[PDB]
């Protein structure tokens, strides 16, 4: 008995200590408010609510024989505990989408969505798991002949509908879970060919004359497009995160680059930040087989992680309710409680995975925690 | 030159692409 609620009790502290230093420093510090960041920050939110009143309310009920506190906390509870469930789901395929396009339309996406539309879309996303869960359950209770479950179970009434089971479970993780494994190995092969196309490119550039180089990028600047604007402003804010990079690249070829500063003195900002911003990417991730393989095999490491995570915590109860209504009584009842603990479970480490990663967040969530 | 200019702009295309590839971490 003290194994169950001493393993429930640590990993809801943890879901609900780390979503919460993420929400706070969405808002505890200037730099990660970028846009980018909506989208976790709706992750976390949904894992703090799944984490603060779905994990400990369910080890409550687990560990006692009953859900005795009425039909209507019952059923609030179990619409809320789906309604975070999906809400989670839905901003992790929202999250892959903007993966995908943020890398296979950079120019076009980049500058076809700012502030609003992606907070339109958030909600978008929330309003959609909420009228495809929270309305049907309630709805069904009041319409169906009568509450018939139990006097003290809290299990849903819809498990029971081959044609609402299966199709609810479908649409909300049989979709997603293709869904984000396309996307991820589209952006796997886009950002292997990303790497031989830049290759081939810097030697071009190599071959190619400096002066003319020059002359194309001021034509091109001139004609000022939506997007190439925001390209701009983008690379010359950055510049100075590229530069240090620069020593990381090997001194083999630094006369290369300082050679090039070097012509490229004048026009100081509209022509000198963007060429050396390009010409060293362009450097240091063509190159050779030795850093491109490398980058390569990173990406591929952290995609596989964070897919495989996801794909195999939340597979204990899509598969076992599959079969539900397909084998009648098939699943001991006491094996269904497992894979309900490895949903909230996957809750869990969503954060951890998905925001630290970042880097940035790694030192600030620590320097919070210090209070320092 | 026209295929010059357009070299130009893929280039700083696959800059823009490697930036948001950094940006995510998941270079």
């Amino acid at each position: 008995v003290a194994f169950i609620g001493i393993t429930t009790g640590l990993l809801s502290l943890a879901t609900v200590t780390g979503n919460l230093l993420v929400l706070i420093s969405f808002k505890v510090n200037t730099e990660l408010k970028t846009v980018n960041n909506y989208f976790l920050l709706s992750l976390a939110c949904a894992d703090l609510i799944i984490g603060t009143f779905s994990m400990n309310l369910y080890t409550t009920y687990l560990l006692m024989g009953h859900w005795a506190l009425g039909t209507l906390a019952c059923d609030l509870w179990l619409a809320l505990d789906y309604v975070a469930s999906n809400a989670s789901v839905m901003n992790l395929l929202l999250i892959s989408f903007d993966r995908y396009f943020s890398v296979t339309r950079p120019l076009s996406y980049r500058a076809k969505r700012t502030p609003r539309r992606a907070a339109l879309m958030i909600g978008l996303a929330w309003l959609v798991s909420f009228v495809l869960w929270a309305p049907a359950i309630l709805f069904w209770q009041y319409l169906v002949g009568e509450r018939t479950v139990l006097a003290g179970q809290c299990y849903i009434q819809f498990l029971s509908q081959p044609i609402i089971t299966f199709g609810t479970a479908m649409a909300a993780f049989y979709l997603p879970v293709t869904v984000m494994c396309t996307l991820y190995w589209r952006i796997y092969r886009e950002t292997k060919r990303a790497g031989e196309r830049l290759a081939k490119l810097l030697e071009k550039f190599e071959a190619l004359p400096l002066e003319d180089i020059v002359a194309a990028l001021k034509a091109l600047l001139a004609t000022n497009r939506p997007e190439i604007q925001l390209a701009v402003k983008t690379i010359v804010e950055n510049f100075p995160e590229i530069k240090k990079e620069a020593e990381k690249l090997t001194p083999e070829q630094k006369a290369k680059l300082a050679a090039l500063e070097a012509q490229l003195a004048d026009l100081p900002e509209e022509l000198r930040k963007v060429l050396l911003s390009m010409y060293l990417t362009g450097l240091l991730y063509g190159g050779s087989e030795e850093n491109r393989k490398r980058a390569i095999e990173k990406a591929a490491r952290t995609l596989s992680a964070i897919l495989l995570a996801f794909i195999l915590t939340w597979t204990p109860y899509n598969i076992m309710v599959l079969v539900s209504t397909f084998c009648k009584d098939c699943v001991p009842e006491t094996l269904w409680e497992l894979g309900y603990w490895l949903c909230y479970v996957n809750s869990t480490i969503n954060p951890m995975c998905y925001a630290l990663c970042n880097k940035a967040f790694r030192d600030t969530f620590r320097l919070l925690l210090l209070c320092r | 030159t026209p295929e010059n200019i357009r070299f130009v702009f893929a280039a700083v295309k696959d800059t823009i692409l490697q930036l948001n590839l950094k940006e995510y971490n998941l270079v």
